[PDB]
RNA sequence: GGGAGAAGGCACGCUGAUAUGUAGGUGAGGUCCCUCGCGGAUGGAGCUGAAAUCAGUCGAAGAUACCAGCUGGCUGCAACUGUUUAUUAAAAACACAGCACUGUGCAAACACGAAAGUGGACGUAUACGGUGUGACGCCUGCCCGGUGCCGGAAGGUUAAU
RNA sequence: UUAGCUAGUAGGUGGGGUAACGGCUCACCUAGGCGACGAUCCCUAGCUGGUCUGAGAGGAUGACCAGCCACACUGGAACU
RNA sequence: GGCGUAAAGCGCACGCAGGCGGUUUGUUAAGUCAGAUGUGAAAUCCCCGGGCUCAACCUGGGAACUGCAUCUGAUACUGGCAAGCUUGAGUCUCGUAGAGGGGGGUAGAAUUCCAGGUGUAGCGGUGAAAUGCGUAGAGAUCUGGAGGAAUACCGGUGGCGAAGGCGGCCCCCUGGACGAAGACUGACGCUCAGGUGCGAAAGCGUGGGGAGCAAACAGGAUUAGAUACCCUGGUAGUCCACGCCGUAAACGAUGUCGACUUGGAGGUUGUGCCCUUGAGGCGUGGCUUCCGGAGCUAACGCGUUAAGUCGACCGCCUGGGGA
RNA sequence: GAGGGCGCUUACCACUUUGUGAUUCAUGACUGGGGUGAAGUCGUAACAAGGUAACCGUAGGGGAACCUGCGGUUGGAUCA
RNA sequence: UUCUUCUAA
């Protein structure tokens, strides 16, 4: 899983305050790095019974945590998905 | 989850009568006070006590008569899934006018018999009997 | 019964049919006798019910009960039916 | 994937215009760079040249000759490309990918060889030999009495000795 | 148990046409147009005031009276 | 109008369109309301009249024609527009419990099989038997070995997962929940047709593996018959790898997310305080079991985890057979 | 001189024809179940522990109800 | 252990 220091850097990456942690920009980037850490676990492990309980729960759980940052702020949404490399 | 504070309010009034409570409290709204300042005036509650700074909380006093309750019925007409807008002629008569119907028109919140004398219709909130 | 479902789909009032379709919404229809015979009824009653197989105006081939007691009916005869089931 | 060129139908010459050569192709002399070359850009003369439209116009007919598929419907059998009775029989026969059984531990099984030896195979059981069946789809029931095969070693039988 | 529909189609420009505007028509561009708020296709049908029932809500219904529409052996076409 | 059992809540989860929306301030005036113009033909109907001797009928006036258009307002609500707030919602921080998940090992009993020692006449099975297995030495007994499958006790009206479900131990990867103090975010929410995924067992496809068990099947009984129940066998199958199927009384026969409403006895899991004065008391959370008040229910029952009181949205029902 | 007439041809198009589909009705040897019987034949599965608890799935078998295997449900009885 | 069936008022 995503370690404490790695989360702390991503907070310090997009820190409006260096203490803010209500920045969805951070939070999008957290599950981004979290499941990119897990893409080596799920390209490895395919249909593992509860793959959606601990595999897709983060399919949708990353997905809808994007979905307000989807409809969040056009001046910043344009900037963020540029930096995060998001396809859409 | 929270689809209405008004239907929350009337049911908290409704369940408090049968529970024989003397004080029903809830977080307050601007529209909540505008209704609660009618039923004291119309004589269906005894006291409301709006308090709270970070978040206003309306605390009511239930009116009981001869041991039993006063609010014999409390309903909801314009629900959030289906709104009700009736003119001044289609204002109802709750329990043949013995009960009251809370209507909000452009002139604030009043009862229907006042709104007939105001001569202007609007949005019927609830039935109180 | 939610009104959104009522918006997306109206209340389908059930459509009823006639039990006497061969008249095709007429009071009486002309017919031609095809076979005149008797028929035993179902269990609670025991009789020989006089009855005739009828070719109609519209080509329908139906059976129709002979009321009363005794008749002068032949095959190839012109009759007239009013309706009503026999139980 | 196909069936399917299914079937079926329409156009077709010539002349002119478009455009006295068009689309295009090729490409000089020029011009500049140039490490200057069996150069690079630019540059377009020249030649070459489809296809289409429009309008005429000739015949009985314009893919005019030569050239160059008869199509459709049902069903048998074999899935198919294949192979064969040289010289009366080309298929339903054979072969076939596929399936199943069986054998075989390598100095393999097996075959040719009096033998030596060789093939197997410079392969090693996802290998090889044999038999049967013959794609694919759905499948594949019962009987070991008989005949074979395999396993058993108690007893009966019994060779040379 | 009707889901895709459309090539004058959809738009433009230009010309033509009609009492009139407009693919009305034509030429040339553009690839649009439409549809799950039911296009498309099939079945049935003249429409409304009204009529009948129902406490109402509604439901059914369109003879007679009206208002409109369509048709005139059938299929066609113009003429005046 | 209804969906616990009388027909009826998808097997669950996800999620778009969709519908729905906390709080507060302005703005807007869209919706909404009010007023006014236009029109809503006549007839008809209604009301008040009149006329035919009345009545039917005719007819005068009125109302009505529930609308639509326009104009003038109105500003409470619902929208539209902006700004806020933090309770909803979501992060950060430390921990907590767990058959939560995959992956790879590893144990120990058992059973089977193989081989051997000992030993002898039965064994096995049933209600009785018999088929069967036995002198070719079984059974039994000990010793050795092999293989597959499941993981005693713990263990629990326990635990976890949305369910389907998950049970030796260890390792690797991985999920979810809860609590605690906080910090932050600013409504970021709910439900969701169509869609997407998961989804018991049996079954299907290739491969593998195959101890036990076991459809079919075979024998033996059994009976009037016995294609059964019982016995002795025994194959697919059960196991694994990867795919298909997508159904189960997939049941709590109760769809999901809110809010309110008497209790008691527990279980499990946190977390404060009080001296823990021992396994104590006072708290405060999460989850779950039984009982049960009001209430509801056709009754049965449910009963703060509602089948009570209300909210939002979806699915479904409409006599039985046919089906 | 223009124009008109007539004919000429062109454009459009009715009648009509060809093929191929689609849809719907009627009919059809034969065949599939369904429902129904005031008396038949065969068995007796379910209702009680219905005399092998019942039923869902799914698979196999079988004149017939059914039987059996796997999994689930209780909408099943029993208890020094 | 075994053990089935009772037409039509």
């Amino acid at each position: 899983s995503l370690s404490t220091e790695a989360t702390a850097k991503i907070v310090s990456e997009f820190g409006r305050d260096a203490n803010d942690t209500g920045s969805t920009e951070v939070q999008v980037a957290l599950l981004t790095a979290q499941i990119n850490h897990l893409q080596g676990h799920f390209a490895e492990h395919k249909k593992d019974h509860h793959s959606r309980r601990g595999l897709l729960r983060m399919v949708s759980q990353r997905r809808k945590l994007l979905d307000y940052l989807k409809r969040k702020d056009v001046a910043r949404y344009t900037q963020l998905i540029e930096r995060l490399g998001l396809r859409r | 989850s929270m689809q209405d504070p008004i239907a929350d309010m009337l049911t908290r009034i409704r369940n408090g009568q049968a529970a024989n409570k003397a004080a029903v409290t809830m977080p307050s709204s601007k529209l909540k006070v505008a209704i609660a300042n009618v039923l004291k005036e119309e004589g269906f509650i005894e006291d409301f006590k709006v308090e709270g700074d970070t978040k206003p909380e309306l605390e009511l006093t239930l009116k009981y008569f001869q041991g039993k309750a006063v609010v014999e019925s409390i309903q909801r007409v314009s629900r959030p899934g289906l709104r009700i807008y009736k003119r001044k002629d289609e204002l109802p008569k709750v329990m043949a006018g013995l009960g009251i119907a809370v209507v909000s028109t452009s002139k604030g919140v009043m009862t229907d018999r006042a709104a007939r004398q105001a001569g202007l219709g609007g949005e019927i909130i609830c039935y109180v009997a | 019964a939610t009104v959104n479902q009522l918006v997306r789909k109206p209340r389908a009032r059930k459509v009823a049919k006639s039990n006497v379709p061969a008249l095709e919404a007429c009071p009486q229809k002309r017919g031609v006798c095809t076979r005149v015979y008797t028929t035993t009824p179902k269990k609670p009653n025991s009789a020989l019910r006089k009855v005739c197989r009828v070719r109609l105006t519209n080509g329908f081939e139906v059976t129709s009960y002979i009321g009363g007691e005794g008749h002068n009916l032949q095959e190839h005869s012109v009759i007239l039916i009013r309706g009503g089931r026999v139980k």
